[PDB]
């Protein structure tokens, strides 16, 4: 009952998806991902390239801080790294909160964490 | 006269080739100027980003 219809685009940084899908706020949309598929690589993408029309959609939300939230599941010792190194491309590490869980760490956590 | 005629045949492909080839000294010359402003247009570009991203990383960092 508290939410209603979003309306409010972004630029994903690929075409495809802001034309067929149109990811909007408040929506989850899950990027399906093979075993033997890369899952890495892609993600990155989306997080350098998410931003906000300014009036694209006949308006913005650049008025208001964008920022972005991290929790990886389990993760070896190339996606790590790999994730760290984008977000310095990204130009956020002052304004992320990151629940990174490695597979070093615990098994019991990998579904606390989320 | 005879040697009239002779001076009318060469007086013709001794402008036919020399008005094609200062059109192909025109037109390198019009690609030349059109390729170093590209890649000038292009370093352009590049500086800004670099400018972009520099001040934004130091925001961050401090």
């Amino acid at each position: 009952v508290a939410r209603r219809k979003p309306e409010q685009f972004i630029q994903t940084g690929i075409s495809t998806i802001d034309v067929m899908n149109t990811l909007v706020r408040g929506q989850k949309l899950p990027i399906f991902s093979g075993s033997g598929l890369p899952a890495n690589e892609i993600a990155a993408q989306i997080a350098r390239q998410a931003t906000v029309r300014p009036d694209l959609s006949g308006e913005g939300e650049k008025e208001e801080p964008f920022a972005v939230v991290f929790a990886a599941m389990g993760i070896t010792q190339r996606e790590l790294s790999y994730f760290i190194q984008e977000f310095e491309r990204t130009g956020a590490l002052s304004r992320s909160v990151l629940f990174l869980n490695k597979a070093d760490d615990p098994t019991i956590e990998r579904i606390l964490t989320p | 006269k005879l040697e009239a005629i002779l001076s009318q045949e060469v007086e013709a492909e001794i402008q036919a080739l020399l008005q094609e080839a200062e059109a192909k000294a025109e037109a390198v010359k019009r690609e030349a100027e059109e390729k170093a402003k590209a890649l000038l247009q292009a370093r352009e570009r590049a500086l800004e980003a670099q400018y972009r991203a520099a001040l934004r990383r130091a925001e961050s960092a401090g």
